[PDB]
């Protein structure tokens, strides 16, 4: 045991890595594994093995080997493992190793082999293992190989192979396993495996293989073929006839066109079949004699109906996809009691009968999603065993059975818009994970279950406008505008005098704002009607037309004050400056005409949502500040420009007038009065503006986050905040309100 | 305080895959152990099994959810240990929780509850009734399962949003009685 | 980082030279890549363009397989046959103790 | 949505009692997996050993938390599955919980955080800075531990 080669009490030395430029010297005479892998040996001397009679294992790998003398492997008569991968021989050595009359196993992979002199090979009648893979060959060595009787595994993966020549393996009968993966074999003559009788595995993956592979039919004891990410599109009528053993098939990755409808009958130890985009396949596969399927896959196909003895042939079924298909009717699934997870998503099932889904005691996981499913029998899943895992979603449903059901872990029907009513929340106990089309059904089940969407605030299951104190401000926020709006609208229009523009305008403010008020009377009439049980009432209210018309008053009201504040700010700076420009406005007629637009336009502004859908929807206070989505957003933020550009014209305009205001102009004027009064209008109604706007600004920058019930609160108590404050000001600071009144009382009285 | 127990169930497919059934139970956090979560596999456990002082026979890994069924006084009628006393050999053991069955004994509610100054860094659970029945039936007719026992935070924090909700209804009360105290001003400034 | 392209302290090697094997060795908890001239003992390489890779002998009874179910020798007790291991050789064939296989 | 990892380690007494150590951590939920607690043991996974489909070599007991750190993306030109992918194959392989060292791939908290409308049903965190290099020393010094995922 020399140093520095490492030497245990079994007569194998170990010198990997040590850096040696030739075959170490000094071991023992009865060594019988040589491991020299790893070293620098770049070349090997001529009888520089003569010092081991009795050796039997040696390794080259990893040497950078270039050139082998002929006589280097003298005299190694009982060698049995020889391996030299990961060199740079780049012709197979014939001479050198021609003397291994005993070798077994012999490797000469990743080397850069272009050629196989043809006496190679001779004398290795004892061989039973060859590594060929990664090299350069652009051949099969036919007569190399034919040398090799005894030959039993052999791999030529990752090489440069164009094609196969017929009788090219007539030799080699004991031939087992063949590799030819990774390769760029296009074309195979049809007598190219004759003689290959004994032959179990063959691998064709990752080739060029335009036809079927015809001559596999002359290899009867095949188990295993694989011709993956391979360029077959049809596989003919009675392909596999002569391979009566076959036991899995690797044929993914294929442009699998057509498949035969024959191709694969009988089979009788065939375990899985995968077959996916076969566009061109119109019947299901004759699987007659096929008993041993334990998994079916057939996707992206025609096929249109299921034969009825589907699980009366295959017994030992276990999984069953059929999605991206045409089917319409069931079959009776009786029989198959060992299968688990069934797929038919993606089809065009329009309905599931009682005794469909009868007899399926180990069904796990269904999957039945974007069908045409509108009828489902009330006892379809009374035979179901442990169900786990059910998907109905994206169907024409509306309504769902339960009896069954309580092994349920996880639920799906979002997409299930026909559906409106609850699901029982007794008939799921074990439901972990749910899905509905409307958050409204998730409020049963929560016992405060990872159900979706989320109840948020926006989405009340209890109370629509939530804490007692929101209620009670919001009731009298309605009290408060409804009286005094009235109150203003019947002082301003009781005299049947001439009306100048600025009463006329603050009236028009009025009206307009009693349709928010009437607006904030629903929500609070509704909140009152559904107290405790608003989730029964939601889903009716968002879809219905009354959230709608609450939505559209709404809207219509904003917008409306909104113009008509800009349309009177306008009027009393131009009458400012007619005062000293003209000393007389007769502009009445063509600002009775500009309200009468601004009314137009605020009422298609409420319409314009009304020809979208789900816009109104979002939230039952039916207002368009979203909670996110992408066409509200849209909507909600053109909208909120619009707002804030008006808003800043009129501060410009206001600014802009009161820099030409003289400070003594406003000691006695009654103008002042009317000036100070639609000051405060803008003052109250900018200040007000501003928190909605930020909350529906809040979303497009993702750096803060607010929760729901903040933005929900704040527009409950802001939105029409403006609605009752607006005719306070009027009622309780113009002095010429003073005298309406006064004179409201005489016409009363009189009469 | 309430407790949520998960019992999982493993079928390992031959691919390598696993398939998991989860049946839900409810329990209560009993005041002896802490009210944190805990996981584990299931390891039923017999009563007189902690009474022996001798761990060689019982070397678990570490992090095994214990489940203990106790039975009458009666037959029992000098414990060697109390309960905590068998709560805190299990954790010792390396137990990650302990999920007693007081169904049997109710006293041992009031046992593990009563105010004690020296609760376990690992959770205590105890259950009664049927959802005591079901866990046993699961854990004596399964071989082995997995428990997750969740602790659940209390109804969403509404603590913050109530306090702004007080604000802005004190705000608007605000409002109004300046608006109310400005026009009273006002009316006897003119008068 | 013996044999190998690109290197980290906690996953080991994580691409391997051209023409070398990238084998997932498991040490307890710790698990990282490693490059090898051959698949060790229970595994075989399996050449592929962008990478080789060492996968487990699917093949039961083996000790070294040549590919995914064909083993070069089993352990003892059990007889190479075309592969495959054996108790007992079957009929037709005569067991060989002395090198452990089974022969005509 | 801040959690808190607890990182356990045992030594079994001769006696049969067992004492434990622990180290505090702090990672994030992960918007691809569901905000819960787990607890398990620690088993590191290589990012290319989720690429495998054939999981026959490494059958684990059910509920190991796995720890996989990312490498740079450079280095990995083409990758065999998304991050989301790797965490639902760990999933599948009875990972109890996921936890990814992301200090080296800042990306993959886009890829993590993404909309995705199929979230996992076990946690899925990631941690960076000194919180990820004391696990990984933790990993890969000592012989076993067990995390803790609270929330
Ligand atoms: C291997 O030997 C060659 C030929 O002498 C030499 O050029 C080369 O540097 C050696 N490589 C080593 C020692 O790694
Ligand atoms: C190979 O087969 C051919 C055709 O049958 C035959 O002539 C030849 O002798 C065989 N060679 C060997 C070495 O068995
Ligand atoms: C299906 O296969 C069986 C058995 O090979 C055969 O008898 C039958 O004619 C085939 N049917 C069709 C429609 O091809
Ligand atoms: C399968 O082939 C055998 C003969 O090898 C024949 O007896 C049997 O009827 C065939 N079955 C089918 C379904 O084609």
């Amino acid at each position: 045991c020399a140093a520095p080669c490492s030497c245990d009490g079994d007569r194998r030395v170990d010198c990997s890595g040590k850096g040696l430029t030739a075959v170490p010297e000094g071991l023992s005479a009865f060594t019988q594994a040589l491991d020299i892998s790893m070293n620098n040996i770049t070349q090997l001397p001529e009888d520089a093995f003569k010092n081991f009679p009795f050796l039997e294992e040696l390794q080259l790998a990893g040497n950078d080997l270039s050139f082998i003398h002929p006589k280097a492997l003298s005299g190694l008569k009982e060698l049995k493992v020889l391996t030299l991968q990961n060199n740079q021989l780049k012709t197979v050595p014939s001479e050198a190793i021609r003397g291994l009359s005993a070798l077994q196993s012999l490797r000469l992979d990743a080397n850069h082999i272009t050629s196989v002199p043809e006496d190679s090979f001779e004398g290795l009648v004892q061989l039973r293992h060859l590594w060929l893979d990664d090299n350069s060959l652009t051949e099969v060595p036919v007569h190399p190989l034919s040398n090799l009787p005894t030959l039993q595994a052999l791999t030529l993966a990752l090489n440069k192979i164009s094609s196969i020549p017929d009788f090219a393996f007539t030799n080699l009968s004991s031939l087992v396993v063949l590799h030819l993966h990774n390769n760029k074999i296009r074309s195979l003559s049809q007598h190219c495996f004759d003689g290959l009788d004994n032959l179990e595995t063959l691998d064709l993956n990752y080739n060029n293989l335009g036809e079927f592979p015809q001559a596999i039919k002359a290899l009867p004891s095949l188990k295993e073929l694989g011709f993956h990410s391979n360029s077959i599109s049809v596989i003919p009528d009675g392909a596999f006839d002569g391979n009566p053993l076959l036991r899995t098939i690797h044929l993914y990755d294929n442009p699998l066109s057509f498949v035969g409808n024959s191709a694969f009958h009988n089979l009788s130890d065939l375990h899985s079949l995968v077959i996916r985009g076969a566009s061109m396949v119109q019947q299901f596969p004759n699987l007659t004699g096929t008993v041993h399927l334990e998994s079916l896959t057939l996707t992206g196909t025609k096929i249109s109906s299921i034969p009825n003895n589907l699980c009366q042939e295959q017994k030992m079924l276990r999984t069953l996809d059929l999605s991206y298909n045409n089917i319409r009717d069931l079959p009776s699934f009786n029989g198959c009691h060992a299968l688990e997870e069934i797929s038919l998503q993606r089809n065009q099932i329009y309905q599931i009968k009682e005794g469909t889904f009868q007899g399926l005691i180990s069904l796990r996981i269904l999957d039945l999603s974007r069908n045409l499913i509108h009828e489902i029998h009330s006892r379809a899943f009374a035979t179901l065993g442990p169900i786990t895992n059910l998907d109905v979603s994206f169907n024409e449903l509306t309504s769902f059975p339960t009896e069954g059901l309580n092994g349920l872990n996880q639920l799906k029907l979002v997409g299930n818009f026909k559906l409106k009513e609850a699901l029982a929340a007794k008939d799921f106990v074990n439901l972990r994970s749910l899905s509905v089309p409307y958050a409204y059904q998730c409020c049963a089940f929560w016992g405060c279950i990872h159900c979706t969407p989320s109840t948020g605030a926006f989405k009340p299951c209890e109370y629509l406008l939530g804490s007692w104190m929101i209620r009670l401000t919001v009731w009298f926020i309605f009290l408060v505008a409804l009286f005094f709006n009235l109150l203003v609208i019947l002082t301003t229009f009781a005299s049947c005098t001439s009306l100048p523009s600025s009463k006329l305008f603050i009236g028009l403010i009025s009206v307009s704002n009693l349709f928010m008020g009437i607006y904030t009377g629903i929500l609070t009439f509704l909140d009152a009607v559904s107290w405790g049980r608003f989730a029964e009432f939601g889903i009716w209210w968002e879809t219905g037309s009354g959230c709608k018309v609450a939505g559209f008053l709404a809207v219509f009201s904003s917008e409306s004050a909104i113009f008509l504040l800009m349309l009177a700010t306008v009027e009393r700076s131009l009458s400012a400056k007619d005062i000293m420009k003209n000393g007389k406005s007769n502009h009445l007629k063509q600002f009775r005409v500009a309200a009468l637009l601004a009314f137009l336009g605020a009422t298609v502004a409420g319409c314009f949502p009304l020809f979208h859908r789900g816009e109104y929807s979002a939230s039952p206070l039916c207002l368009p500040f979203p909670t996110g989505e992408t066409p509200s957003l849209g909507f909600t933020v053109t909208l909120v420009l619009l707002n804030s550009l008006a808003f800043l014209l009129m501060a410009v305009i206001y600014t802009k007038l009161y820099c030409n205001l003289e400070k003594e102009d406003l000691s006695e004027n009654s103008q002042s009065s009317m000036i100070k009064h639609v000051a405060w209008l803008i003052f109250t109604n900018c200040i007000f503006f501003c928190p909605v706007a930020f909350f529906s600004f809040a979303p497009l920058i993702t750096a803060i986050s607010i929760s729901p019930e903040i933005m929900k609160s704040v527009t409950l108590i802001f939105f029409p905040l403006p609605a009752c404050l607006n005719p306070v000001l009027y009622v309780f600071f113009n002095p010429k309100f003073k005298e309406d009144w006064k004179l409201l009382k005489r016409r009363v009285t009189k009469k | 305080e309430t407790a949520f127990v998960e019992v999982v169930l493993f079928e390992s497919s031959p691919s390598g895959d696993y398939t998991t059934y989860t049946t839900g139970l409810t329990g209560r956090f009993s005041r002896a152990g802490a009210t944190l979560s805990a996981e584990g596999e299931i390891v039923q456990m017999h009563p007189l099994g902690l009474c022996n002082n001798n761990d060689e026979e019982d070397l678990y890994e570490y992090g095994w959810v214990g489940v203990v069924k106790l039975e009458q006084p009666e037959l029992d009628p000098k414990p060697c240990l109390t309960v905590l006393g068998k709560a805190k050999r299990a954790v010792q053991r390396g137990a990650t929780a302990v999920i007693f069955d007081v169904s049997e004994n109710p006293e041992a509610i009031d046992q593990l509850n009563q105010g004690s100054e020296d609760p376990l860094k690992r959770p205590v659970v105890y259950v009664k009734g049927a959802d005591a029945i079901k866990l046993m039936n699961i854990v004596n007719k399964q071989k082995v399962a997995r428990a997750r026992i969740q602790h659940r935070p209390p109804r969403q924090p509404t603590e913050y949003f109530d306090m702004g909700i007080f604000l802005a209804f004190f705000v608007v009360v605000s409002l109004v009685c300046l608006i109310l105290l400005v026009k009273i001003k006002l009316k006897q400034r003119r008068s | 980082c013996k044999g190998c392209l690109s290197c980290s302290k906690d996953n080991g090697c994580s691409r391997c030279q051209q023409k070398l094997f990238f084998f997932l060795r498991r040490e307890g908890m710790r698990q990282y890549g490693e490059c090898l001239h051959s698949c060790p003992s229970g595994y075989y390489g399996h050449r592929a363009p962008d990478m080789n890779r060492c996968a487990r002998c699917r093949i039961e009874n083996c000790d070294s397989c040549f590919s995914k179910d064909f083993c070069t020798k089993c352990k003892v007790g059990f007889y190479l046959h075309r592969g495959r291991c054996f108790d007992e050789c079957p009929d037709g064939f005569a067991p060989l103790e002395e090198t452990m296989e089974c022969v005509e």
